[PDB]
DNA sequence: TTGATAACGCTTACAA
DNA sequence: TTGTAAGCGTTATCAA
C-alpha cells in the first residue's frame, strides 16, 4: 500500500495542496515550507501515483505505438527511434504487436485509446478506409510511420517508395540491363502495389523497355521466400541479368539461392535489396541496397507527434525524408 | 560563434548519434542553428537535422549565439568527434 | 462531462452500477436490460476509461517491460515472446531501453512503479547488489529474464549459460580438436565473464587441455568484433583449430573473416556460434549452434510473472529451460 | 481420449507455435496433458510445454479426459498439423 | 502562500 | 435483478 499525498502532509503539517504543488515545483510555496515538506517526502519515500494523477489531469505522458512485429529487424530498429524521442520528451510507451492483422489493429487501437494515451504512432501494410474511420475518431493524435495510406489523411513520416524502386530500378538501366526483374513483398499490402511495383514499372516504360509480367516475383518478405523466388526466376526462358528485391531479408535469399545454383554474384546476377538493414552487411559479397533511414522515420514521427500533442502548429502534416542507394559488392 | 566540420561518420548524420547531436545542442540557452548545402535548420530539433539527410562527405556548418554560445560550441565539437560526424 | 458511464446510464435508464455490470460482462442483467444499456453505449459513442477504471480496482493490467535495447536481434525475439504472453492473459507491456545504464535502469523501475503497474519483467546484463536489493523492496513481482543474478534470489527463467558453452567445447573436443578458441562478450557483464567463459574453461579442464589465454578473444556482439576476433586468433604462431562464438552475430563475423581470408569453412576452420537465431540459417555455410529457446524465455518469464501477479504459489521462483546444439555445414 | 504424434516441425514445440497450442487446449473443459517420453505436464500451461524442450524427431502424447474431452483431441490434432508441429 | 473541497470515471460492498 | 454510495490518489477551483 503506497504512500498518498496525504502521509506526505502528515509528515510535515502541510495541507494536501501544497504537498501537491511542491511535487509540481509550483512557484508560490514559501522556500521555507517547500524544503520541509521536500525532505518530507524523502523521508518516506513517497512515489506519485501516476494513474491517479492521470484521472485528474486528463493526460499520462505516455503514447501507444501499434507495430506488426517487433521480432522484426526492421520494425525493432523503428521502435528504437520512437521509444528514444520519446524519452527524450519525457514520454512512455505501451508496445502492442499486430501481425498485419486488422481485427488486432483496431482493437489495439480501442485499447490504447482507452488507456488514455496521449498519443499513437501507427505501423501496418494495409490501411483501409475502415482505419481512417476509427483514426479520425480518435481524441489525440495519430502519426503513420514507414507506412503507406492511400487516402492521405493521417499525418505520416516516410519517404517515397515508389521512387526509390524507380532510382533503383533506373540505375540497373544505366549500367546496361534490359530484362530487371522485381521480388516484391506480399501484393495484398499497398506499399508493394501501389508504390513500389508502380515505380518500377515506370522506369521501365520510361526507358522504353517492355515490362515483363513474369519477371515480377511475390515474395512473402521472408529470407525463404527470396530464396524460392531466384530459383523461379532462373526457370523461364527468358532469365533477368538483374534483380532488385523490396527487402533486404529477401535480398539475402536471392545471393545464396544463386551461389548456391553456382552462379556467382555479381560476375553472373547483380542483385540490389531495399532497406539497408544490418542484414545488408553481413552478406558475402556484402549487399547494395535502397538506403532508408529507419530509425530517423520512427524518430521524425514521434517528434511530429510531440508536436501535435503540444497542440503546436505544424506544417504539411505528410513529411517525406530523403533516400539515396549505396551500392557494394551485389553490382559489378 | 560557428565551425565547420566534414561529416566522416558512415551514416552521416542519422540514427542515434544524430539524436546524441541533437540533444546536446539544446543543453545550452544559446540558438544552435546547422546550415548545409544552402539551408539553416534549429539543431535543437530533431525534425530539422534528420530531414537534411546529411550523408558521410557533406559539410555541416554549427552555429550558436547567446549567453553560452561558447561553451555550447565547444560541448557540440565534443560530441562531433564522439559519435564520429565530421571534423 | 464528455460521455462517461453516467451519461450511459442517463440515457438506458438505469443506475451506473448496471452500466458498469453490463461493461464488465457480469451475468446479472435481465437480457431485455443489458441489451437497453448496450444500444445506449453504442449511440453514444461510450468507451471505458481504464485510468479511472485503474484507480478504482488497485490494477492496471499493464506490466513493466526494461530492456537493454530492443534493436537486438536478441532482447527484440526475447521481447516478442514476453509480448505474445502477456497478450494472452489480456496484458499490456510498457516498453524501455535501459543500454545497460544501471542510472537508467533503476531510474525506468521508479517510473514503472510509479506508473502502477502490476508486474514487471526485467532484462540486465549487470545485476548489482543494489539492483538486487531495488527488486526486493518492490511492491508488485518482478521476474528477470536471461539475466545472470549472482545471488539468485529474485524469480527468473534463463538457460544454463555455463553447461551449455561447457556441451559445445566437449563436442568439438570429441571430434578430436585440441586448440578450440572462444571469441566472448564484454568481460564486464558475468554472462560472459562467469558463465559462459567458465563453461569453456572447464571443458578445456576436464578435457586435460591445458588453458591458452592467446586462444580467448573478447568480442563486443558486433559482427565486426567478429571479424577482428578471427584476424586476431588467425594470427596466433599456434593458431585454433575450431572457435566458439558466445553468439551468432560474431559467428557470421568469424565465418566471414575467415572466408576472405581465404580459409574454407568447415573443411579449414570449425565454427559454432550461440543463440541459434534466424542469422544461423541465413549464412553460407549454414552455422551450427547452441540453442536457445529466446523466444520461450520471454514467455515463460511472462508466464511466471502472471502467476506470482494473481499471488498464486509457485515451485522454485528460478526456471532453467533446456538446451541443445544444433549442428549444420559450419561444421565438419 | 489419446493420441500420439512425431514433432516434425524444425523449432519443434516452441516459440509461437507452442504457444497456439497451449491456448487451444486451454479452451476446453475436460483436462489437457502432455507426455514427453516420461513426464507428463498440462497442455493448458505455457511452463509446462516449454519446458520439456520437444525437440524435432521426438515424440509425444496428447491425452484429453472429462466433458469435451473428444472434441478437445480433435481440435488439438487439426492445430498440430495446423501450425506444422507434429503428424 | 495555504487549505478546504469539489471533480475525475469507475469499482463494489451493502441495500433494496 | 438493480440501485446507493463510499472510496481510490491527484489536480484544480475557490476562498482565506
Amino acid at each position: 500500500m503506497n504512500i498518498t499525498i496525504y502521509d506526505v502532509a502528515r509528515e510535515a503539517n502541510v495541507s494536501m495542496a501544497t504537498v501537491s504543488r511542491v511535487v509540481n515545483g509550483n512557484p508560490n510555496v514559501k522556500p521555507t515550507t517547500r524544503k520541509k515538506v521536500l525532505e518530507a517526502i524523502e523521508r518516506l519515500g513517497y512515489r506519485p501515483n501516476a494513474v491517479a494523477r492521470g484521472l485528474a489531469s486528463k493526460k499520462t505522458t505516455t503514447v501507444g505505438v501499434i507495430i506488426p512485429d517487433i521480432s522484426s529487424i526492421f520494425y525493432s530498429e523503428l521502435a528504437r527511434g520512437i521509444e528514444d524521442i520519446a524519452t527524450m520528451y519525457k514520454y512512455n510507451i505501451i508496445l502492442s504487436n499486430s501481425d498485419q492483422n486488422m481485427e488486432k489493429e483496431l482493437h489495439l487501437l480501442n485499447t490504447m485509446l482507452g488507456k488514455q494515451v496521449d498519443g499513437i504512432v501507427f505501423m501496418g501494410g494495409n490501411i483501409t478506409d475502415e482505419h481512417v474511420a476509427e483514426f479520425k475518431r480518435s481524441p489525440v493524435p495519430i502519426v503513420l510511420a514507414a507506412s503507406v495510406e492511400e487516402q492521405e489523411e493521417t499525418p505520416s513520416v516516410a519517404i517515397d517508395y515508389e521512387q526509390a524502386i524507380y532510382d533503383a530500378v533506373k540505375l540497373l538501366v544505366d549500367k546496361g540491363h534490359t530484362d530487371i526483374a522485381f521480388v516484391s513483398g506480399p501484393m495484398a499490402e499497398p506499399i508493394n502495389r501501389s508504390k513500389k511495383l508502380q515505380g518500377y514499372k515506370r522506369a521501365l516504360e520510361e526507358a522504353n523497355l517492355p515490362f515483363n509480367e513474369q519477371f515480377v516475383a511475390e515474395g512473402d518478405y521472408t529470407y525463404d521466400s527470396g530464396l524460392e523466388a531466384l530459383q523461379h526466376l532462373m526457370s523461364l526462358d527468358k532469365k533477368p541479368t538483374a534483380i532488385l528485391s523490396a527487402t533486404d531479408e529477401m535480398a539475402l535469399g536471392i545471393i545464396h539461392a544463386a551461389q548456391d545454383q553456382g552462379l556467382s554474384i555479381p560476375e553472373d546476377l547483380d542483385i540490389i535489396g531495399f532497406d539497408n538493414t544490418r542484414l545488408s552487411l553481413m552478406v558475402r559479397p556484402q549487399l547494395s541496397t535502397v538506403v532508408q533511414p529507419t530509425y530517423d522515420i520512427g524518430a521524425v514521427a514521434m517528434r511530429l507527434l510531440t508536436k501535435l500533442m503540444n497542440k503546436e502548429p505544424v506544417e504539411e502534416h505528410i513529411v517525406e525524408l530523403p533516400h539515396r542507394i549505396e551500392l557494394r559488392k551485389s553490382t559489378k | 560563434a560557428q565551425k565547420t566540420f566534414k561529416v566522416t561518420a558512415d551514416s552521416g548524420i542519422h540514427a542515434r548519434p544524430a539524436t546524441v547531436l541533437v540533444q546536446t545542442a539544446s543543453k545550452y540557452d544559446a540558438d544552435v542553428n546547422l546550415e548545409y548545402n544552402g539551408k539553416t535548420v534549429n539543431l535543437k530539433s530533431i525534425m530539422g537535422v534528420m530531414s537534411l539527410g546529411i550523408a558521410k562527405g557533406a559539410e555541416i556548418t554549427i552555429s550558436a549565439s547567446g549567453a553560452d554560445e561558447n561553451d555550447a560550441l565547444n560541448a557540440l565539437e565534443e560530441t562531433m568527434k564522439s559519435e564520429g560526424l565530421g571534423e
